[PDB]
């Protein structure tokens, strides 16, 4: 009963995204699929706890 | 823990931005973090984040072909063709994304060291530069002068004099 | 003695990301752009529910077979729902010329 | 206007180049381009430019594929091929231009700290770092040691003696 | 020679690493590279390395496609795929390579100064900085004082009271 804006053979995404892992073939408003297992950008900075803490 | 910065660490005790000050004064100690250079590098974050999703544009997507016993030329060049593009892509994502990563953590180092000069600029003599990050203020002063440092003003003549004398102590 | 210093900030976030001369450096705050969320469900697309043909093939929708009993409002659908090795193509045994040409035709209806 | 540059802002009144001097004398005042690093900054972006379009191959073209009622299938590749390299190309442009402006403004930026640093390590003592990327002479100077800073010969010893009492005008 | 380094140019007789020291002692002279710098270096560019050939993935090669005299549509078809894809990969390896020298370059000339401070910092006035990449002692040390300056110890009270005199001489 649900609605998408994509749909895939084994699902359905939240197209919010720019990539996708999940499958090649798909209908309707779809983020580029890509063989990639890990996508992620840094916003912050290096995470480091200074002298005692 | 001896406090300091920069140099030494991170401030896990300061939440208001990325970057920041502590402050030894008479008036209390803490931290307040710059927001004038946080959002001046919040927007360009923003900016390149966004700036990656804005120009990979989602596409429509049509890929199941169906080829039969005697057609598996076609078959061949469409899975050439499918491949191929899926290689492309996975190969510009993981780049793209490995190479920015670098160029946002060069980024915020440039800013933090930008701003710590920002201010040995702007005190001079007045202050030591005492082990990585810090200053030791050679004239003592309220929390109204840590602010006017803070927004830049700061007012070197006022305390030049005073300095000149406990610079002398050695 | 009055003293000033600048710092970066610092949290606790288990959030690993990857450059080009380091590799598992662990980050303050971090943006993800891979997707790995299928729900299972083939959903309506726009609105539109599917033609859900069933142990049906394209051949045998199309063509009447007496077992596929969708001929219908299902006249308007987003795409169409095969089930990998259908069972209920043609009742008659025979060649469906060009068949896989008519896929594409129906593809985009 | 008060003149200084680097740190206030850009010079309309230059000419000659991008990067260069100001100078206050007894003997008047202007601007004057260092073409040196200009000229090895003008190669870097000639050869930045030059290097984008020289490894971007132009291509003979033929695109116009016509196929029949009953080859749908095909033409369907052919678009999924034509829109797939156009695909590409346009995200490989659109991304080369935006990454390396960006390496170009900072290429500039660089390249006039890295001269404002050629004169501080130059004189020293025998003058002030007075408001952004300005220098106060604390010895006076004839054209004849400006034009001895530009090339960078200015010679230390003639006037650190001079500056020495000057200096102590404290 | 006159030795001096860094913003002189490259030591032909250093042979431990990329980055290092000389020294000037009364204990004979030499070359000595921190190694400690050096492989914190060749580690990121090993990673920078092996980062591209671990990204662009060894492939299984198939490309041998036929076409008869009435399928001269699809020949071109498949020669119009085969050459678009070695057109992407001869631009997106040629560009990597370009782009990237580029960055081991800075990478290099950046962690040399990271370094020449690192010393400035750690000395201060107890040396002078003497013409481009160097500083001369104000106090005469030990080749323990020396492996005190390149493993970040050096410890600035002793020499400081020593240093405080023999700068004085002007
Ligand atoms: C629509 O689909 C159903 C289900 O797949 C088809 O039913 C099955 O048809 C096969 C023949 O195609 C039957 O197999 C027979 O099995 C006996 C086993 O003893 C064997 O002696 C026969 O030679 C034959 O192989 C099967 O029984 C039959 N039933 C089911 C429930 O699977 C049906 O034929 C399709 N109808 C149309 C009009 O497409
Ligand atoms: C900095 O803050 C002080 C607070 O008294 C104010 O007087 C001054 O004008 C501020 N400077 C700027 C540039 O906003
Ligand atoms: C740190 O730990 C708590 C868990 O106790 C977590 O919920 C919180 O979000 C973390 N702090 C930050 C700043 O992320
Ligand atoms: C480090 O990266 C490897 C990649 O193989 C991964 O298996 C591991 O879990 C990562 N560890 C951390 C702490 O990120
Ligand atoms: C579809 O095929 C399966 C095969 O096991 C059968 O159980 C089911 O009843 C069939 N449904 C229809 C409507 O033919
Ligand atoms: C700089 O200019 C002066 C002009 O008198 C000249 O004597 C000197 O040799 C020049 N230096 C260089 C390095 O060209
Ligand atoms: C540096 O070397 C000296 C040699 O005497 C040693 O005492 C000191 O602990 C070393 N410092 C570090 C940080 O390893």
């Amino acid at each position: 009963e649900c609605d998408a804006k994509c749909q895939t053979p084994q699902g359905a995404i939240n197209s919010s995204l720019p990539f996708q892992n999940v499958h090649p073939v798909t209908i309707g408003e779809c983020p580029k699929y890509v063989r990639s297992a890990k996508l992620r950008m840094v916003t912050g900075l290096r995470n480091i706890p200074s002298i005692q803490s | 823990g001896a406090i300091a910065g920069f140099i030494e660490g991170g401030w896990t005790g300061m939440v208001d931005g990325w970057y920041g000050y502590h402050h030894q004064n008479e008036q209390g100690s803490g931290y307040a973090a710059d927001q004038k250079s946080t959002q001046n590098a919040i927007n360009g974050i923003t900016n390149k984040v966004n700036s990656v999703i804005e120009k990979m544009n989602t596409q429509f997507t049509a890929v199941g072909k169906e080829f039969n016993k005697l057609e598996r030329r076609m078959e061949n060049l469409n899975k050439k063709v499918d491949d191929g593009f899926i290689d492309i892509w996975t190969y510009n994502a993981e780049l793209l994304v490995l190479l920015e990563n670098e160029r946002t953590l060069d980024f915020h180092d440039s800013n933090v060291k930008n701003l710590y000069e920002k201010v040995k600029s702007q005190l001079k003599n007045n202050a030591k530069e005492i082990g990585n990050g810090c200053f030791e203020f050679y004239h003592k002063c309220n929390d109204e002068c840590m602010e006017s440092v803070k927004n830049g003003t700061y007012d070197y003549p006022k305390y030049s004099e005073e300095s000149k004398l406990n610079r002398e102590k050695i | 003695e009055d003293t000033i210093c600048i710092g970066y900030h610092a949290n606790n976030s288990t959030d690993t990301v990857d450059t080009v001369l380091e590799k598992n450096v662990t980050v303050t705050h971090s943006v993800n752009l891979l997707e790995d969320s299928h729900n299972g469900k083939l959903c309506l697309l726009k609105g539109i529910a599917p033609l859900q043909l069933g142990n049906c093939s394209v051949a045998g929708w199309i063509l009447g077979n007496p077992e596929c009993e969708l001929l219908i409002s299902r006249e308007s659908w987003s795409y169409i729902v095969e089930k990998p090795n259908p069972e209920n193509g043609t009742c008659y045994p025979g060649h469906f010329a060009d068949y896989e040409e008519l896929r594409e035709q129906l593809s985009s209806v």
